[PDB]
């Protein structure tokens, strides 16, 4: 994990189906494929991902002050660690199969749903600058205060201006 | 009179005088306009927040 960004989303984002946690993690990582015999690598790729994460522990890190503050030579602060969960709850409207009257017919039920990544992109061994730009754009768009909305990549797209192929239904 | 007079007192007569209303007097001051972050942003990008 070359880069790591922990962002705090607001209540409106936290209520979305894809965002079922109060903290979103954005990271860039490098992957390799090696032959089974030895460490002979065959290819290298960069992956950019965003995940809803949960707290699983704490760790000791150095303290980094900001301009209106001053720090001791060896001051340290504690920060939480995060890990990808498996299922997160959500409340939906439902009905009581064993209701007895008009006051306990409508209820709210809790259902657990599968967690999926928000972003998952793969870049080749070259074009590390493109992966870095994508990571920075995702982080900035999260910092804008809304959901992640833009996913368009020019490399993975159909040719524009090809009328004999774009006339088919897509709606 | 072989000693000094009131004409030899200089600093006490130049300092401005103000009225005090208690044994503790408070005042506020502005020290800075914001931390120097860098005001150069991209096209269509939201600038960062600053505090004085």
């Amino acid at each position: 994990m070359l880069f790591k960004y922990i962002h705090d989303v607001n209540a409106k984002v936290e209520e979305g189906r894809r965002y079922l946690s109060d903290v979103v993690r954005v990271a860039l990582d490098k992957e390799e494929t090696t032959d089974p015999d030895t460490q002979e690598v065959t290819s290298t790729s960069y992956r950019v991902t965003a995940y809803p994460v949960v707290q699983v522990g704490e760790e000791e890190v150095p303290y980094i002050p900001v301009h209106p503050k001053t720090a001791e030579p060896g001051q340290k602060v504690t920060v939480p660690t995060y890990d990808v969960p498996e299922k997160l709850p959500v409340l939906v409207r439902g009905r009581n199969p064993e209701a007895t009257g008009d006051y306990d017919d409508h209820i709210w039920v809790t259902e657990e749903v599968e967690v999926r990544p928000l972003v998952d992109e793969v870049f080749k061994e070259d074009e590390f600058e493109k992966a870095r730009l994508y990571y920075e754009n995702v982080a900035a768009q999260l910092a804008e205060g809304d959901d992640i909305r833009h996913y368009y990549r020019k490399d993975l797209d159909r040719e524009a201006g090809h009328y004999s192929v774009s006339r088919y239904p897509s709606f | 009179n072989l000693s000094f007079t009131d004409q030899h007192i200089k600093f006490w007569k130049k300092i401005p005088k103000q009225k005090a209303y208690s044994t503790v007097e408070q005042y506020g001051q502005l020290l800075d306009y914001g931390r120097s972050q860098g005001a150069f942003v991209g096209e269509g990008v939201l600038p960062d927040t600053n505090d004085s």
